[PDB]
């Protein structure tokens, strides 16, 4: 009693809720799905979905689904979108440089520690930004020797 | 023809005679033709004279009574939705509640 | 006495211009009093600051 | 001679600087000064003459180098 | 205020001032008023040349 | 049912077909081009239609490379494959000398069948494919630019026209989903067509590390 | 009541610019230190520290946005001939037609000059130019103006006015500015991407 | 439902005993056998049909 009604019987269970978004074109009023959810592949998979222009929010879910160059493209299109809700424009070569930069290694990975740890090899630099005495001893138990590019 | 504005000597976007200036002839002349300016357009505003006062920012009758008509369409529009909401059925707008 | 104009262009983003027959005047005018202290303590040894 | 024709502000700004480092070390000039005191104002009649012996040694980032004379770049 | 971030990647110099700013509309856009003060104790090395 | 999974069952055969074709292998017009009629003729019902033999390809042989090279793809019945079925794959492929095989898997693949394949023989090589992947075709997609595998010979007239080492090449691991749809190894090169917005392209290429 | 709620909408504003200023700043810090290591080299391909390609070209182009004149494209070419048609007004020159119009262009395009030009704008170039060819054909087609240059009303020669003396200040206008507009070899382009993005 | 035992007021769960299920304590030998049906309906919100927005 706990539980039963609490059983899924249809549809995705990661998708929470998927609501119909109508555009108004003078030529013609299109139908989409805007699914507040974290699957992309189930929701391509679906029946009557046209999968060859779903897009999604989630950059992870993009580069897990259609490669590391969707999650570039995704990554572009979601920055200046954000942008541009604020009236303010940014140049494209810069969000595009930004991509590469973390879509270089062929897995997406952040301006955190982590991610700049993973991409830069550097010991000052990682010592300085962050994880001070932490990448100073295992710089020191390597032995890595950095250099001064 | 037309008049300098914002959207034309500011620093707003393209289209700036300045930016014009800068792209076409270089930055001295830009740069000289923004000094001319500011060394001529402050000796004309303090020749001509350009105040604010009180009388610039006062209503007029006509303003007043604009104004008392659509605050009185507003509330007897707004108390009209109360009742509807509050003592039978208000035309829900989709994607949200009768609230 | 203020006057709300635009004067010489030195007034542009909220600065303001000051008569100069009005400050020799005494218009503004302002004192700043600050001060210096010092001790002269006796130590534990019979000697002292002098 | 593959790399751009023209001479970039960076190269323009290190050039300049080195043109004046040198004559305040009592470099020779070649473009006869009419009282100029500022050093820097010399380099920049030197380059807007073209008479800075002075050539830029562009590196490949392989290792490969080119060299490109002043008065062989384009200055704007 | 650790040695990379207070004293290695930023770090205070000396040959500077700091003071309050006010318009002037009458000098160049590439143009700034130093006042007499200041310049007085912010020297240059120049090296003496022919 | 009797509707949606024989029409899941025709989108998987087809974008094979489309994948077999993108990879170089021999398929006619016919099979590319497959409408959903022709699958029904073939078999309209799901008790009907054989998954784990009805619907194995054999006939795939890469036509430009190779015709003795064959490639054969499956279609195991169970949702999830065990050891038994993996082995009993690998030993037919070996009785049809077969080094090339997809799998394709109906929910997934447990972890020791998924190491085992891992391990199975640098000679037998088998490709996992989940069935919910190949639903929809990857390179259809309008964020998923173009990609082209380039040759030796491309890659080093690339090396030799940028002065370039094979590390120095932006990455793209093995686990993409492009690189396993194209079955690309370690070492091989693609070329990328980003379409730009203006009438221009954007060429880039990547390394598969 | 009114001005207590004003009062509760400045506070609020106030408490968010005060978040916005710690956040944004945090937000630079990691940007910047994150970007700094990327530098346009020589051979149009920006390489990190290590050596490491992130581009082969710098935005697809190589074009430099702060020299960006269009909405995120080079050149605005209306713009660019209205200034080339005012600047350099030849009254001693006849008109162009369409196809002498389309011809001074080819030939003038095929120098040796415009080969180290990348192919994208040259094909806007032939674009701009076959678009206002058409205009001017349309304009005598609606005028009745004739290619020959005996047309009584010289007046309606005043309509779409364009000399091959134009033609070639505009090509070689343009060729300078996009070719004054590539990305300098040497900018630290990771350090201001990570400003322009945090600002 | 929730049901109590009148002899302790501890709860009362659904259990099977010789004859028919019965509801008991455990903490005391009290015993109520079931004669009739017993239901207890929650009637669940229905997922009310959302409409398209726009
Ligand atoms: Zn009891």
């Amino acid at each position: 009693k706990e539980d039963l009604p609490k059983v899924v019987v249809q549809g995705i269970p990661e998708v929470s809720r998927a609501v119909i978004h109508i555009d108004e074109q003078s030529g013609k009023e299109k139908y989409k799905l805007l699914v507040e959810g974290d699957n992309l592949r189930a929701v391509m998979a679906t029946h009557g979905v046209k999968g060859t222009r779903t897009t999604s929010n989630n950059t992870y879910e993009v580069e897990k689904t259609l490669g590391i160059e969707a999650a570039r493209t995704t990554i572009i299109n979601e920055i200046q979108y954000t942008m541009v809700n604020h009236g303010m424009s940014i140049d494209r070569r810069h969000v595009m440089l930004l991509s590469d930069l973390m879509t270089y290694k062929g897995e997406v990975l952040g301006i955190t520690r982590f991610g700049l740890a993973k991409m830069k090899e550097s010991v000052l630099m990682l010592a300085s930004f962050e994880k001070t005495a932490d990448h100073l001893f295992d710089a020191a138990y390597f032995g890595q020797k950095d250099s001064v590019c | 023809s037309g008049s300098m504005d914002k959207g034309t000597l500011g620093s707003g976007s393209k289209n700036n005679i300045f930016y014009i200036l800068l792209r076409d002839w270089g930055q001295n002349e830009a740069a000289d033709a923004m000094s001319r300016l500011a060394r001529l357009a402050p000796v004309y505003l303090s020749n001509r004279g350009f105040s604010i006062g009180i009388g610039d920012v006062t209503p007029g009758q006509g303003l007043l009574k604009a104004k008392y008509e659509l605050l009185n369409a507003g509330y007897k529009k707004c108390d009209e939705y109360i009742e509807a909401l509050n003592t039978g059925k208000l035309q829900q707008q989709p994607g949200c509640t009768a609230e | 006495t203020v006057a709300v104009m635009s004067y010489s262009g030195y007034d542009i983003e909220d600065a303001l211009v000051l008569n100069k027959a009005s400050l020799d005047r005494g218009f503004g005018r302002c004192l700043v009093y600050k001060n210096a202290k010092c001790t002269l303590k006796r130590y534990t040894n019979q000697t002292f600051d002098k | 001679r593959i790399t751009t024709p023209y001479m970039t502000k960076y190269e323009r700004a290190r050039v300049l600087g080195t043109r004046a480092l040198q004559i305040a070390m009592c470099a020779p000039v070649m473009v006869e000064l009419e009282g100029e005191t500022d050093p820097l104002l010399i380099a920049m009649k030197e380059l807007k003459a073209r008479k800075i012996p002075i050539i830029i040694r562009r590196y490949l980032p392989d290792g490969s180098y080119e060299d490109w004379g002043v008065d062989e770049l384009i200055i704007t | 205020q650790g040695r990379f971030r207070g004293n290695l990647s930023g770090k205070r110099v000396d040959f500077s001032g700091r003071t309050v700013i006010s318009p002037d509309p009458n000098l160049r856009i590439d143009e700034v008023a130093v006042p007499v003060h200041v310049a007085k104790i912010l020297t240059f090395p120049e090296k003496v040349n022919k | 049912d009797d509707e949606e999974e024989t029409y899941r069952l025709w989108k998987i055969r087809k974008t094979i077909m489309q994948l077999c074709h993108d990879r170089g292998y021999l398929v006619t017009q016919d099979e590319l081009d497959q409408t959903l009629e022709e699958f029904k003729a073939q078999s309209g019902d799901k008790p009907s239609e054989g998954r784990p033999r009805r619907t194995d390809l054999t006939v795939l042989v890469a036509h430009n490379d190779d015709p003795t090279d064959q490639m054969f793809v499956f279609f195991p019945e169970e949702p999830k494959v065990g050891i038994k079925t993996i082995k009993v794959y690998c030993q037919r492929m070996q009785e049809e000398n077969i080094t090339r095989a997809l799998i394709v898997v109906q929910q997934g693949m447990t972890p020791s069948a998924k190491q085992s394949l891992v391990d199975m023989a640098p000679k037998y090589i088998l490709e996992q494919f989940l069935q919910q992947e190949l639903l929809i075709n990857i390179t259809e997609h309008e964020l998923v630019p173009e990609h082209v595998v380039m040759t030796k010979e491309e890659v080093t007239e690339l090396l030799a026209r940028y002065k370039l080492r094979e590390n120095q090449l932006p990455r793209i691991q093995a686990g993409d989903p492009v690189a396993r749809y194209f079955g690309i190894k370690r070492g091989q090169v693609v070329k990328i067509i980003r379409p730009s917005e203006t009438a221009g392209r954007y060429i880039t290429y990547r390394l598969v590390q | 009541t009114e001005f207590f709620f004003h009062t509760m909408a400045g506070r609020e504003g106030l408490v968010d610019t005060a978040v916005k200023t710690a956040e944004t700043g945090y937000m630079q810090r990691r940007l910047v230190k994150s970007l700094e290591d990327l530098c346009s080299q020589y051979d149009l391909t920006v390489r990190s520290s290590t050596g490491d390609i992130i581009q082969f070209i710098y935005g697809g182009d190589g074009l430099d946005p702060a020299a960006m004149e269009g909405k995120d494209e080079p050149l605005e070419f209306k713009r660019v001939l209205d200034n080339i048609k005012a600047v350099f007004p030849c009254p001693s020159e006849p008109a162009l037609s369409k196809n002498e119009l389309i011809l001074t262009t080819e030939s003038i395009m095929k120098k040796s000059e415009f080969l180290c030009c990348q192919d994208s704008f040259l094909q806007e170039i032939k674009k701009f130019i076959k678009g206002v060819s058409e205009k001017i054909k349309k304009t005598r087609d609606k005028y009745g103006i004739n290619d020959n240059g005996t047309t009584e009303p010289r007046v309606l020669y005043q309509l779409d006015r364009i000399t091959p003396t134009q033609v070639e200040k505009f090509l070689e206008t343009c060729r300078d500015k996009y070719m004054r507009a590539q990305m300098e070899p040497g900018s630290a382009v990771g350090a201001l991407c990570a400003q322009s993005i945090g600002e | 439902m929730l049901l109590f035992c009148p002899g302790c007021g501890n709860g009362l769960i659904v259990e099977e005993g010789q004859r028919c299920h019965r509801f008991a304590c455990n903490t005391c030998p009290y015993v109520h056998n079931i004669t009739r049906k017993v239901t207890n309906r929650k009637y669940p919100k229905l997922k009310e049909v959302d409409d398209v927005l726009g």
